[PDB]
DNA sequence: GGCCCCCCCGGC
């Protein structure tokens, strides 16, 4: 009862660039670079769980073959990446003499580079510039604005897009066929709808289902995976009448265990990204939501405050 | 940047500009010919517009795109330009100029520059944007005024929103450290007040003057505290009361008799100083506080130099009591 | 602990030790039991409000997985401990990358109350979680999801703990009565559930207070009056009378009735406002602005009360707000 | 008093306390008639320290009933530092004690220092973790082990130990390079203290952290020889024998993947 | 003693001297024989007897000998940051209980746990508060927590859920008259009928203020040296209560409706030093209790008074707020 | 190797 089974996220983690779905142009470009060699400095940006770390790892593995152990230097947020580390260990790795095939180069993979300090990024500039004939740099980040401009200038840009429904669905069919999982169309649609483009969350939900209920359907997925609360908040904020909004808040948000602070924050974000509403009305609703948030942060996290905020928003939009 | 201040007048300053689209056309065409990929000249400028003067970035872009796409024409220039757009945080002056523009707040502009974009623009520099907005929101010609609304009403609404944002900021930097309210401060301090007076600037953009005023007020408060604690043993009042009530009466005894008796009032002034444990530096600080029609700079300057020299000699030729020891 | 478990508070005395003693979370309990019965245990994120039983559930799961000697085979870190970037970098990484000591098994890390952790630590934990997944599993317990980074949320399977249902609270109350040899009137039970708001800690605390209040628990039955006296909460009849007087009677008699009701048992104004809000939420109003005014003015009054001030003025304001809001009905 | 333990020299207890203070924080002592035992688990739950001191290490020892004492090693070390290195140290405890009394007495003078440390409520068991039949055992001088550990920790943070036919290998793989040290058992009849002994049942290959080994070798001042016992699917044992007791470090090997 | 204020001299020493907090005092007394005291959260208005109650409970539980070694008290006058909570409170809670002496075990129950009293808990930051959630639960068997606050909303939800809540009711003339009368007899203070009731009504749930007013009145009577009984007019004067005549003039000026006259009268009135809160309370009483005004007037004036009180509670200028309130009332 | 001290972010 102590022998853990490898999760499908790691068990079915792609090992070749042909198993990565989405961002077709970038994947083919990476495959062509790996085939032809001469990998340039690159920065890959995108939202979590879309296949950036997997892409860079597969590229490095395919490029370096058996020399992966001695030709790859991987550093992430869980390791010390201070200015001294950049100044000593990275420089030593770049200056290292390693015999490689004619079309290959040493690779430094600085994952989650958005958390690095400014000093390390500044010090890395000439390190990449001088030793570009032996070592190449591949950064993986979630926010591209956290990387200093000089580093972006010295590196190519690869902005990963959001995984389409078709790609996630195809990967789901492939993994289900490999695992021989009994499924229904509605269950897969619900899983993809709840994933919101996050492949990792989709895999986790697909495993939890079948791992807990056997067969995949809408009810089985929904009894363990809840619908994203941002959609419920948007529905509440767009209610035609105050009664409907109050009912939605009471039934789907307050009685389901969601905290008031989370509700007000989600309302703030949704109002921030409501295109259908006019900008001035959105600003007034943002002001009211900020007043409610300030009241909640002071200690009064009561449903009365949320109801009053909804009533004021309805009055403003009338 | 302030770190470069020491290098102000010790080196020959050489400034490099962003190369024009015509100074690199030949080099880029030569590179395209050498690498055997077609590069349409008519779309070259946009590439620089995409890279914004970065020859290294455009060279890297060409190298990456030529890996699988051997033709660079108008059919795919838009996609690569959108995908390779460089994002650089705007400076406070640029932030103020862009945020106070009425185009982005229109129905058509809002769909291009959204509320999230404005919040990100504020967050590019969150320590200066509210000050610049508060300073430069009175020098615009609004174009988004509501039918029947006047400029003054919009200014008043913006000022009220700025006050609310100031309250929010004070709550943010309290002992609780409620930084999660920073996005709200973006709307109440910069976005909303600018949305009511957005338009075209009526003049040059001026940097916020609140910092210098705050420093001057802090220095004045320090001098007032020094004077108050120097005269504490004699007076029964606080520094506020000393400034509001005592200082004019003191001027009536420490500056007025120099303008009537000439150099014969030195003894009385010295006696007053001894009675209230005042010094010459305290005299200068006190005479520098007055404002309005009671400015003393011109009056002090017009005093004959002989009188001032005699007063200084008399002050330095005798011992004076000290109120506070080892200040 | 000291002496015996009888000296412990009821909140801690009745802490579940196994998974079958957790009530109101049948779906989650069954899912975790199935996960631990066949070896497929993923990373867990228990999100829920206070008093739902997340800590008890994870403790029971750890005990079932490992056994009696579970404290020495798991790494439990909470807000009471220092959890910084250095701690995550060194201690958590060593625990995840090292084999067991006492007996063979996988490594379990329980980051209780992880919502109070810095963003740097959460960012660092991503690769620690994704690298030692083969031999280590992570469980994170949270009350506010907005404090967790999206990257951390993506790597964990989410389980939501709903407020305790009525039947679960009744079953726990019956068990507590059997253990403590106590009798509870049905109306007292309904009042306890109504005031509980889905928190079992409140149930246990109020029940202990009521037991202490009884002159002799051996042959005394707790009634709604006992619960109201212990908690000081207004009775439903008092709330109904106050609302009736405010709605139909004039100013002077309404003020007199409110003062008399408050002074009879030393009731607090905030509880009266809350009860009036609950009662009026079920009123079939014919207009919307009346409800808008009621909600806004009552929220303003509650916010003012939270900061203190004159109580008589606040009560008069409540009466005036209710009267003005209901005037719009016509 | 109920429990009264008299030490020949305060340094005797001070050296053992200093031998494992830098790897664990909270300690639990069980005092009985046979002697004093203690087990401490570090925060990372990787290293376990087990100390036993017999009655032969005490001048006068009396313990009517078992006593459980929870202490903070930092506080105990501070109090021991407050005491001198030439006075007699006495451990004093009473029934259900809320504190432990350390008595420092000087024979030359009439100065008596009585320090009281408030005890700690640490409810835990010992579990007597010790594998009956280890795969391999070896014994070698402590100085050589400390030198090898310090040399191989300068190259990398991980050290791999391999036990095979008539040979022990320590390997470190790092960024600047790698290092290997191979030692073969031999017996010397003129300096027996410098001999190295090895008895193996199956070949072993186990990886350990460099920091834990560095902290373990700090107990080289309590003994001249160290016994290292390795076994698959079992923590590695590092034993330093004392005058009448012993000290043991149980270190869990790193996961192999 | 004679060198202490009456508020401190007559501070309760045991649990039997608490007057109007029986709903919690009974539970606390029962815990003496039950020995299962839970974590407590004492909340209520100022001057209700929370710190006194907890001190009396600790005394009756441990004794003057074990009080020092079994109680750890932290208030707003000590640093209570997150680091302090994580280190000092954790260390004290995890410590073993001090060994009682046979004397204490003979004459006192000596419960097998210690008490940490976090007075003025409403001033602690949320981050610091969050660090105690597991500290209270893990060491509940050796330590118990008492959190005393005036605003219950300032305590985070998890701590309120963990703690057993105890509300202290306001001390009015209907439940605290006995203690004030006993204090008066002990001090041999002679007062006219209804004087103590007037004092308690003016106090409005604050027995400390009532005791201070009684002490001031007794001092004034002793200095007078006439032997006459203390009247209610002198008590009202000592309490800063505006005379009824001034209130009558104020309401007449408000009824006049002229802005200039109201402003001039307010300017003259503010030179006497009357507190704005007392004026607002008296105006509210007079207007609400009067039967010469219609429903709408009272409906508007209640909200106006509430807004004025809320603004004054934030520490603003009294002159401007009073003038604005009077102007608004005059236009009703 | 360990304190002690100074500068700098802090939303998505
Ligand atoms: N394009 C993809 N195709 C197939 N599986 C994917 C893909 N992207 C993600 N996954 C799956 O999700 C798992 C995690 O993918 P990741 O590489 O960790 O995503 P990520 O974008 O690098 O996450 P961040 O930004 O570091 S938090 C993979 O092992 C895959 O099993
Ligand atoms: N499902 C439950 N069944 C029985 N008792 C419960 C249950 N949930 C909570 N309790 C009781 O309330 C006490 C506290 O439960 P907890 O496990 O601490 O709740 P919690 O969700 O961990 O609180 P938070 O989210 O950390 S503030 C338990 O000892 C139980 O006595
Ligand atoms: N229930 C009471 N019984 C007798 N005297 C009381 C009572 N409450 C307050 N007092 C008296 O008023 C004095 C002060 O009481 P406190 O204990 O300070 O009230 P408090 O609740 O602690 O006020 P806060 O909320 O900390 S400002 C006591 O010394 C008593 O003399
Ligand atoms: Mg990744
Ligand atoms: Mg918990
Ligand atoms: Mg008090």
């Amino acid at each position: 009862t102590l022998s853990l089974q490898l999760p499908w996220v790691e068990k079915y983690r792609p090992q070749v660039l042909s198993d990565i779905v989405g961002n077709k142009e970038t994947i083919d470009r990476l495959q062509q670079i790996a085939k032809d060699g001469n990998m340039p400095h690159m920065i890959i940006s995108g939202m979590p769980g879309i296949g950036k770390t997997t892409s860079v790892h597969c590229l490095a593995h395919e490029l370096l073959g058996r020399s992966y152990a001695d030709g790859v230097l991987e550093l992430n947020a869980s390791d010390d990446r201070g200015i001294d580390v950049v100044r000593n260990q990275i420089k030593h790795f770049a200056q290292k003499k390693l015999h490689l095939p004619p079309g290959k180069h040493k690779i430094v993979i600085l994952d989650e580079a958005d958390s690095m300090t400014a000093g390390a990024q500044q010090a890395l500039r000439r390190t990449m510039e001088l030793y570009s004939n032996s070592t190449r740099f591949a950064f993986a980040c979630n926010q591209s604005n956290k990387i200093i401009e000089p580093l972006q200038s010295r590196c190519a840009i690869l902005r990963y897009s959001k995984l389409s429904d078709e790609d996630v669905l195809k990967r789901l069919l492939q993994i289900i066929k490999l695992e021989d999982v009994k499924y229904t169309n509605d269950g897969l649609e619900a899983i993809i709808f709840t994933a919101e483009g996050d492949m990792r969350q989709a895999i986790n939900n697909l495993q939890s289902t079948v791992a807990g209920h056997g067969l995949v359907n809408a009810d089985n997925v929904f009894k363990i995976v809840d619908s994203p609360h941002p959609l419920i908040v948007k529905k509440m904020l767009l209610a035609s009448n105050l009664e409907d909004s109050i009912q939605i808040l009471r039934t789907d948000l307050w009685k389901k265990g969601y905290s008031s602070i989370d509700i007000v924050t989600t309302s703030f974000r949704v109002t921030k990204n409501l295109a259908q509403v006019k900008e001035s009305v959105r600003l007034e609703m943002i002001k009211e939501i900020g007043l409610t948030h300030m009241r909640i942060l002071e200690g009064v996290g009561t449903y009365l405050q949320l109801a009053s905020m909804l009533a004021k928003i309805h009055k403003l939009n009338n | 940047l302030p770190k470069m201040r020491p290098f102000d007048r010790v080196c020959l300053d050489i400034q490099f500009r962003r190369p024009d689209a015509n100074s690199i056309k030949s080099r880029l065409m030569t590179i395209a010919i050498r690498e055997k990929f077609k590069l349409d000249p008519n779309v070259i400028d946009r590439l620089i517009q995409t890279t914004r003067g970065d020859i290294r970035q455009v060279i890297n872009l060409l190298s990456t795109i030529s890996t699988t796409t051997k033709t660079i024409n108008h059919e795919n220039i838009n996609e690569i330009s959108k995908a390779w757009e460089k994002n650089i945080a705007l400076k406070p002056f640029d932030i103020a100029h862009k945020m106070l523009d009425g185009q982005i707040y229109s129905d058509i502009g809002s769909r291009n520059f959204t509320l999230n974009d404005k919040i990100a623009l504020y967050f590019d520099d969150f320590d200066f944007t509210p000050l610049m907005i508060q300073e430069n929101y009175l020098s615009t010609r609004p174009s988004v005024l509501k039918p029947g609304q006047s400029h003054l009403e919009a200014v008043a609404e913006a000022a009220n929103c700025i006050s609310l944002g100031d309250i929010v900021e004070k709550k943010i930097r309290s002992s609780e450290q409620l930084w999660s309210l920073l996005p709200l401060h973006a709307v109440l301090s910069s976005v909303y007040p600018a949305s009511k007076v957005a338009g075209h600037m009526a003049g040059r953009i001026n940097f916020t003057a609140w910092l210098g005023q705050n420093s001057k007020s802090a220095k004045y408060y320090r001098l007032l505290q020094e004077i108050h604690y120097h005269t504490r043993l004699g007076t029964s009042t606080d520094k506020i009361g000393l400034r509001l009530d005592y200082l004019p009466t003191f001027r009536k005894r420490l500056l007025d008799p120099f303008l009537k008796q000439g150099a014969d009032a030195i003894s009385s002034v010295i006696e007053v100083m001894d009675d209230y444990y005042l010094t010459k530096e305290d005299w200068d600080s006190i005479m520098e506080f007055f404002v309005g029609p009671d400015v003393t700079t011109a009056i002090i300057k017009k005093i004959p130099a002989t009188v001032k020299s005699g007063f200084t000699r008399k002050y330095n030729s005798m011992t004076h009591p000290v109120a506070i020891y080892r200040t | 602990e000291k002496r015996s478990k009888e000296n412990l508070p009821w909140v801690e005395k009745y802490r579940p030790e196994t998974l079958d003693e957790v009530y109101g979370q049948n779906e989650v309990i069954t899912t975790v039991r199935k996960f631990v019965d066949e070896g497929k245990l993923p990373h867990l994120l228990f999100y829920g409000p206070p008093g739902t039983g997340k800590t008890s559930t994870i403790v029971a799961l750890a005990r079932e997985i490992y056994g009696k000697n579970y404290s020495n085979m798991v790494l439990e870190l909470n807000a009471s401990d220092d959890r910084g970037i250095d701690v995550v970098r060194n201690q958590i990484k060593d625990f995840a990358s090292t084999r067991q000591i006492f007996s063979k098994g996988f490594k379990l890390i329980i980051l209780d109350e992880a919502d109070a952790m810095t963003n740097a630590a959460q960012n660092a934990l991503r690769r620690v979680i994704e690298r030692y997944t083969k031999n280590t599993r992570f469980c994170v317990l949270a009350n506010y999801a907005h404090k967790l980074t999206p990257a951390l949320l993506s790597r964990c399977t989410r389980f939501r703990f709903q407020p305790l249902p009525q039947e679960a609270i009744e079953r726990r109350i019956a068990n507590v009565l059997v253990h403590e040899k106590l009798k509870l009137s049905p109306n007292a039970e309904k009042a306890l559930i109504e005031l509980s708001n889905g928190d079992m800690r409140r149930v246990l605390n109020v029940l202990q207070s009521c037991k202490a209040t009884l002159d002799n628990p051996d042959e005394d039955e707790i009634s709604d009056d006992v619960i109201y006296e212990c908690c000081g909460a207004p009775r439903p009849s008092d709330l109904k009378a106050v609302l009736k007087s405010i709605l139909e009677d004039d100013w002077g008699t309404a003020h007199y009735t409110l003062n008399k009701v408050r002074s009879a048992k030393g009731l607090a104004l905030i509880d009266l406002i809350e009860g009036i809000v609950k009662i009026l939420e079920d009123y079939e109003l014919q207009n919307e602005e009346t409800r808008v005014h009621l909600l806004t003015k009552l929220a303003d009054i509650e916010y003012s009360i939270s900061k203190g001030g004159n109580d008589q003025i606040q009560g008069s304001a409540v009466i005036g707000a209710i009267k003005a809001s209901f005037e719009n009905e016509t | 008093s109920m429990l009264e333990a008299k030490f020949e020299e305060a340094s005797l207890f001070k050296r053992i306390i200093d031998g494992f203070k830098d790897c664990v924080q909270l300690v639990n002592f069980q005092c009985k008639e046979d002697g004093i035992i203690a087990q401490a688990v570090d925060d990372s739950r990787v290293l376990l320290v087990s100390l036993e001191i017999g009655v032969e290490a005490f001048q006068e020892y009396r313990c009517d009933h078992p006593v459980t004492l929870g202490m903070d090693l930092t506080s105990l070390s501070k109090i021991l530092r407050c005491g001198n290195n030439t006075d007699t140290l006495t451990l004093i405890a009473d029934n259900t004690p809320d504190s432990i009394i350390l008595l420092f007495e000087d024979t030359k003078k009439d100065r008596i220092a009585e320090y009281s440390l408030k005890l700690m409520d640490i409810d835990a068991d010992f579990l007597k973790i010790e594998e009956l039949q280890y795969d391999s055992t070896l014994s070698l001088p402590s100085s050589e082990f400390s030198k090898i550990v310090r040399d191989l920790s300068q190259l990398s943070d991980s050290i791999n130990i391999m036990i095979t036919k008539e040979t022990i290998k320590f390997v470190a793989d790092g960024d600047i390079g790698s290092g290997s040290v191979i030692i073969k058992p031999f017996v010397d009849m003129e300096h027996p203290e410098t001999s190295i002994k090895l008895e193996m049942d199956q070949p072993v290959d186990l990886t350990f952290g460099a920091k834990y080994l560095l902290d373990i070798i700090k107990g080289s001042s309590l003994s001249d020889r160290v016994g290292i016992r390795l076994s698959s699917e079992a923590p590695a044992l590092f034993q330093f024998d004392l005058k009448s007791g012993f000290l043991q470090f149980f270190l869990a090997p790193k996961f192999n993947d | 003693l004679a060198q202490q204020p009456w508020v401190e001299k007559y501070r309760p020493k045991n649990l039997d001297e608490v007057t109007a907090q029986d709903h919690a005092v009974t539970v606390l007394k029962k815990t003496l024989k039950s020995a299962n005291l839970p974590h407590m959260l004492f909340y209520g208005p100022p001057g209700t007897g929370k710190t006194s109650t907890i001190l009396a409970l600790t005394k009756e539980l441990y004794g003057p000998d074990l009080m020092k070694s079994r109680i750890l008290e932290l208030n707003a006058s000590d640093e209570r940051g997150i680091s302090i909570v994580r280190e000092k409170v954790k260390n004290f809670a995890r410590l073993t209980v001090s060994k009682p002496s046979k004397h204490d075990l003979e004459n006192y129950p000596c419960p097998p746990y210690k008490i940490i009293i976090l007075d003025e808990a409403d001033s602690m930051t949320a981050d610091a508060q969050s660090a105690l959630r597991r500290t209270m639960e893990t060491y509940s068997g050796v330590t118990r927590f008492c959190l005393i606050c005036n605003y219950v909303t300032r305590i985070i939800d998890p701590l309120a859920s963990r703690c057993s809540k105890f509300r202290f009711k306001a001390l009015d003339a209907s439940n605290a008259i006995d203690r004030l009368r006993f204090i008066s007899e002990q001090e041999n203070v002679k007062c006219d009928d209804g004087v103590l009731e007037r004092i308690l009504d003016i106090s409005a749930g604050d027995l400390r203020r009532g005791i201070t007013l009684l002490q001031s009145a007794s001092k004034g009577a002793q200095y007078l040296g006439d032997g006459k009984n203390i009247t209610s007019t002198q008590v009202e004067e000592l309490a800063g209560v505006v005379p009824h005549d001034i209130l009558i003039e104020i309401v007449e000026k408000v009824k006049s409706g002229d802005f200039d006259e109201i402003k001039k009268y307010v300017n003259t009135f503010m030179k006497s030093g009357w507190s704005a809160a007392s004026v607002v309370n008296q105006l509210h009483e007079y207007y609400i209790t009067n039967d010469n005004f219609d429903t709408n007037f009272k409906n508007q004036i209640s909200w106006l008074l509430f807004t004025t009180d809320s603004r004054l509670n934030n520490g603003t200028n009294e002159h401007i707020q009073l003038l604005n309130l009077l102007v608004k009332i005059s236009q009703l």
